[PDB]
């Protein structure tokens, strides 16, 4: 199976960012990404998103991470396979 | 500002459905619904995503645009304001 995965975001600031996923269909695989989020405090977070791919066989997903806050963010990258 | 757009939908059998949008942040209009991937000959077209809800600005997101197919997906609902 695959697909799916998305959403995250949240917070405030700041926070932000989410969304990837997605790509999966054919043999599967894909997903991920969602996460970023965070802010509040001092502001920050964000980021997330990526994951994704899949469709062949070689994996995908992954990404999401990001949040926290200050700070934070970063994230993302993963899908392909 | 604007939440993440949900990603798109891919083709298949069958297409793939398009993922919704992310809320926005506060003070942010929604992200819009994933298009529904289209289906191979023979298979359904996904559904597009719901526009994700507004962060207090009263702009949902758009609902993605269904994938065609035999037969065609639904367009998804718009984000609540």
């Amino acid at each position: 199976x695959x697909g799916x995965x998305g959403x995250x975001g949240x917070x405030g600031x700041x926070g932000x960012x989410g969304x990837x996923g997605x790509x999966g269909g054919x043999g599967x695989x894909g997903g991920x990404g969602g996460x970023g989020g965070x802010g509040x405090x001092g502001x920050x977070g964000g980021x997330g998103g990526x994951g994704g791919x899949x469709g062949g066989x070689g994996x995908g997903g992954x990404g999401g991470x990001g949040g926290x806050g200050x700070x934070x963010g970063x994230x993302g990258x993963x899908g392909x396979x | 500002c604007k939440g993440a757009d949900g990603a798109h939908g891919v083709x298949g059998c069958p297409g793939t459905a398009g993922a919704a949008g992310s809320v926005g942040g506060p003070g942010c209009d929604g992200g819009h619904g994933g298009n529904g991937g289209n289906g191979n000959p023979g298979c359904a077209g996904g559904v597009g995503g719901a526009g994700g809800a507004s962060g207090g600005t009263g702009v949902g997101g758009r609902g993605g645009k269904g994938g065609s197919g035999t037969p065609k997906g639904a367009d998804g609902a718009p984000g609540a304001p």
